RNA sequence: UCGGGAGAAAGGUCGCCCUGAGCAAUCAGGGCCGCAGUGAAGAGGUCCAGGCGACUGUUUAUCAAAAACACAGGGCUCUGC
RNA sequence: UAGCUAGUUGGUAAGGUAACGGCUUACCAAGGCCACGAUGGGUAGGGGUCCUGAGAGGGAGAUCCCCCACACUGGUACUG
RNA sequence: UUAAAGGGUCCGUAGGCGGUUUAGUAAGUCAGUGGUGAAAGCCCAUCGCUCAACGGUGGAACGGCCAUUGAUACUGCUGAACUUGAAUUACUGGGAAGUAACUAGAAUAUGUAGUGUAGCGGUGAAAUGCUUAGAUAUUACAUGGAAUACCAAUUGCGAAGGCAGGUUACUACCAGUUUAUUGACGCUGAUGGACGAAAGCGUGGGGAGCGAACAGGAUUAGAUACCCUGGUAGUCCACGCCGUAAACGAUGGAUACUAGCUGUUGGGCGCAAGUUCAGUGGCUAAGCGAAAGUGAUAAGUAUCCCACCUGGGGAGUACG
RNA sequence: UACGUUCCCGGGCCUUGUACACACCGCCCGUCAAGCCAUGGAAGCUGGGGGUGCCUGAAGUCGGUGACCGCAAGGAGCUGCCUAGGGUAAAACUGGUAACUAGGGCUAAGUCGUAACAAGGUAGCCGUACCGGAAGGUGCGGCUGGAACACCUCCUUUCU
């Protein structure tokens, strides 16, 4: 608006809330798990998607989604957050890499080999 | 008032928005020498400074064509303000309409334009811009 | 306020010329005294905020005068103030 | 409840001699003595939380001093000389 | 985060430090800062620079160079 | 204006902005010179690694700062002058503009007295209710409280809230015009001050009607409501307290310009026509707007100042 | 037998209002009951830095004394100020946790009612006060951001 208001009390800026916050701003964190389960989506999808209760290394707790199908994922195990929420899952805001130090990858997969973590046959 | 350049232009402005012949403006010497300055470019037809008032009168004529009026004072604005005056040397000055356009500078010499006061490399204050 | 022009004109000749109806001097004793005689009815009409509201306003005016003298000559606003028991 | 709580709580000096600044007082520097210097006697223990009663006050002389009575304040009702 | 400071503000004489100075001491006065942000709290080494952007701007301060601080945590002095 | 956004309204401190002419200085502004703005890095040009990355050299840049010399058009400062802005004075007027004190009538309620008998009241229909202890109805008188039919309205006044029977006293404000007078004394205005519908709170009166809560009757499957019969606080007065509204023109205050038509309020000039200021409504051109619409009393074209807005919910919530 | 279209049902046209558009057999509100999530209050519990007021205070620089070593200097020995560290007392800031408790967002769309959207069947909303299982009801004031209706009792003038 004005000059004088403005040299007043010029524009404020804000901050720009980060998306993933509870992973210390790092690309990957380790992490173990305490409750592997099953949830549905909100709507109109139907489907029985699998998470997992992760502890991070940081002391926070997240809800992770396995990608995928096949995985042991037992009620401890070392597994290692990346990050990405999904529109389906309410709570859930972090995925797990496929490939990592315990978790397993896939069998049969041929298309999508670098994620998904995948030899070449 | 607040800025009687200001008004000065916006009289104009009006005027020719309304498609008159004539306006009556009060005179003073930067009004005086903004209206010798358009004259000479070409923006107006003829002024006359009338007299028997305390402060004094310009009477200027508007021009337009002879066919399709199409008024050639199609935008003239001010760039200095009493709110935020702005200064610049002989390097600064502003390129109106890419040239084709007249840019006031008042000057350590007198009332020019942008491009008359850049050839002696002197700069200014620049008061308003005609298209 | 009971203003009357015999009394406007002898507190207008008690500053000089009491036919300079519009010196800064001769206003601002109108306005005193039209002050002092309106604070006094106020005391009797509590409620009226309708003078209220003209006392304030002529105060106010007092005041710019006031700063007009205070910005233009130094010795006459002393003087006036001194004369005319103002400014606290 | 703006008055209190509150001396809240928790701490420091106190003797004798000399010098100086000082309004008598007192203060500031040194030195000396003893386990101890307001060297004896007299002079608040404090804090936290709850029940009752706002408070000062009065009460079973001679086993009960209180949460009992009173109290300022609030209310209903009677009374026209 | 609306009051802060009691050697604090100024002065007079000494002690001083390489050097002026409340740097320190003795005496006198009550001054000094504060809405143009004192004080208090959080964060942080600063710059040349790097990334981005048409520009105005915005975001960081690795590697190269300059300045400052530190050497297990704190204090003190000697030699020079 | 209606999407988030004009403070409820004025006064005013700090601050921001400044009518015309003229003289002086040159603080801002402009130009030149000297010093500096390390090296490295980016860009440009040119050479050596077979090219490039890389390295060497040169320029530009480093938008900056200090000293000095000039110009004076614009802003700031000092001095002087002017009336157009502003204010004061004089004459005509203008109003539900405020505070205080008196006073009038209609109507409702109650009481007394006279007449008189079976209903009155209410609803879509009923009932609760008052009545043979004489109601409703009518006449005369008396008592008390609140509000003022007709005038009366896109009227008028007030900064806003708001202001209506009549009279007086004490004030305030506004408009026009032959005057006279001072000479920029002006606009806005964060903190701040004052006023501020109704409801609400404290103390003391008053209480006719209305009536939150509440009690009965009625409707409904139910009716803590709409409907009916009563009714406390309140509505009223004298001192105070809070400071909230759809406090709305959902449109901040100034100044200057830009087509008309048609009413009306108070002035001036007019023998009438009609003309010119100050307010108040409607239609509409250009212009604005996403459109609805606005449109000389702008939401049109400019300048100054203040407040506010930055997806919805959480939320005007939590804490202080 | 039919006087007739004021009512019941269905259909057509014009205008009007809409928060509906798979189009009122629509949309949508609140309480209670069952889960998941994050954030407040609270008797208490447990910490973290920094500040201030006292006591004690190592080494070290700088003073006093020095009756003992030395021929003078000087030193030994006592001792004073300053100050790390330790102890103590009351507060200020801030983190975690806690029986119980208030409200918020979702879940399958469970129970109860229909408050708003048409004149939403009592027009709606704003401020305020009271009341009620709940949406909500009522009193006072204000707005149209509401629909349907929407020109009039007196007809004409003398200075009272």
């Amino acid at each position: 608006p004005t000059i004088q208001q403005l040299v007043r009390t010029g524009r404020t800026q804000i901050t720009k809330k980060s998306k993933s916050v509870a992973l210390d701003s790092c690309p990957q964190r380790r992490g173990v798990c305490t409750r592997v389960y099953t949830t549905t989506p909100k709507k109109p999808n139907s489907a029985m998607r699998k998470v997992a209760r992760v502890r991070l290394t940081n002391g926070n707790e997240v809800n992770a989604y396995i990608p995928g199908e096949g995985h042991n994922l037992q009620e401890h195990s070392i597994v290692l957050v990346r990050g990405g929420r999904v529109k389906d899952l309410p709570g859930v805001r972090y995925h797990i890499v496929r490939g990592a130090l315990d978790t397993s990858g896939v069998a049969g997969r041929t298309q999508r080999r670098s994620k998904y973590g995948a030899k070449r046959p | 008032y607040t800025d009687p350049i200001a008004d000065y232009l916006t009289r104009v402005r009006n005027a020719v928005a309304a498609n008159h012949k004539v306006v009556e403006i009060p005179a003073s010497n930067l009004k005086k020498e903004i209206t010798k300055i358009l004259f000479d470019q070409g923006y107006i037809l003829s002024y006359k400074f009338e007299q028997n008032t305390v402060q004094g009168s310009i009477k200027i004529a508007l021009k337009y064509d002879k066919d399709t009026k199409e008024p050639v004072i199609k935008d003239i604005q001010r760039i200095s303000k009493p709110g935020l005056r702005k200064y610049a040397g002989a390097a600064k000055l502003p390129r109106i309409l890419n040239g084709l356009g007249i840019a006031i500078v008042s000057t350590s010499k007198g009332l020019m334009t942008g491009k008359q006061a850049k050839q002696l490399n002197v700069g200014g204050e620049v008061i308003c811009y005609v298209y | 306020m009971y203003l009357t022009k015999e009394k406007k004109e002898e507190i207008f000749a008690q500053h000089g010329d009491a036919k300079n109806t519009g010196k800064a001097e001769g206003q601002i004793a109108l306005f005193t005294y039209r002050i002092s005689h309106l604070t006094e009815h106020l005391k009797k009409n509590r409620h009226d905020y309708n003078t209220e509201r003209s006392l304030v306003l002529l105060v106010g005016k007092r005041r710019a005068l006031l700063d007009y003298l205070k910005r233009k000559d130094i010795n006459r606003y002393r003087e006036i103030i001194k004369v005319l028991n103002i400014r606290k």
